[PDB]
């Protein structure tokens, strides 16, 4: 859980 | 969200769109594992409801997103509409999600953790921009 | 009102409860947690969604969106259903269904 | 305020 493989970039 | 900004499509994996039948996005939820959405118990989800997974924008065609039946709606009965305390719903699934690139889980916290004030977090949704 | 068709992100810290009651007072209860009053605010049809922080690498569900500023003001905060308080029952519920 |  909780590890996008499509990180967020903020 | 007023002033955020847009999200790389697909970043936020666990991130659902609550439709009603009209196909109007009401609320968001998490995905939680394969079969169980958590979301807000003030959204009043129903079983004629549906959780679209996969989605970034809502005015696309060409994205695969998955429209999930939902099976049992589990209000936490703590839940107090008065106050709009332990405003908290589960939605089991009557079909796994397919978990992919675009659909995951989040994690959860353990009952004893720990987020102290000034940590900065992030918060993800379609609601108004604008008020 | 503007309602968004892409998914929407912002940042945004944690507050305490005994703070966040300066703004809200009563109505802010123990399984409830705030945060905002930053610049942003979750707004209508946010409820529900998540509000995640990054622990050991990992996203975690720490907020629920509940309530807020009926005008979804930014320099007041947003109250979420504070996942902490709420997980036994939900890993109650899971594992009975 | 208001449910959001």
């Amino acid at each position: 859980c909780g590890v996008p493989a499509i990180q967020p970039v903020l | 969200i007023v002033n955020g900004e847009e999200a790389v499509p697909g970043s936020w994996p666990w991130q659902v769109s609550l439709q009603d039948k009209t196909g109007f996005h009401f609320c968001g939820g998490s995905l939680i594992n394969e079969n169980w959405v958590v979301t807000a118990a003030h959204c009043g989800v129903t079983t004629s409801d549906v959780v679209v997974a996969g989605e970034f924008d809502q005015g696309s065609s060409s994205e695969k997103i998955q429209k999930l039946k939902i099976a049992k709606v589990f209000k936490n009965s703590k839940y107090n509409s008065l106050t709009i305390n332990n405003d908290i719903t589960l939605l089991k699934l009557s079909t796994a999600a397919s978990f992919s690139q675009t659909v995951s889980a989040v994690c959860l916290p353990s009952a004893s953790d720990d987020f102290a004030a000034g940590t900065t977090c992030v918060t993800t949704g379609w609601g108004l921009t604008r008020y | 009102a503007n309602t968004p068709d892409r998914l929407q992100q912002a940042s945004l810290p944690l507050l305490s409860n005994t703070n966040c009651k300066k703004y809200w007072g009563t109505k802010i209860k123990d399984a409830m947690i705030c945060a905002g009053a930053s610049g942003v605010s979750s707004c209508m049809g946010d409820s529900g969604g998540p509000l995640v922080c990054k622990k050991n690498g990992a996203w975690t569900l720490v907020g629920i969106v509940s309530w807020g500023s009926s005008t979804c003001s930014t320099s007041t905060p947003g109250v979420y259903a504070r996942v902490t308080a709420l997980v036994n029952w939900v890993q109650q519920t899971l594992a009975a269904n | 305020s208001w449910p959001w």
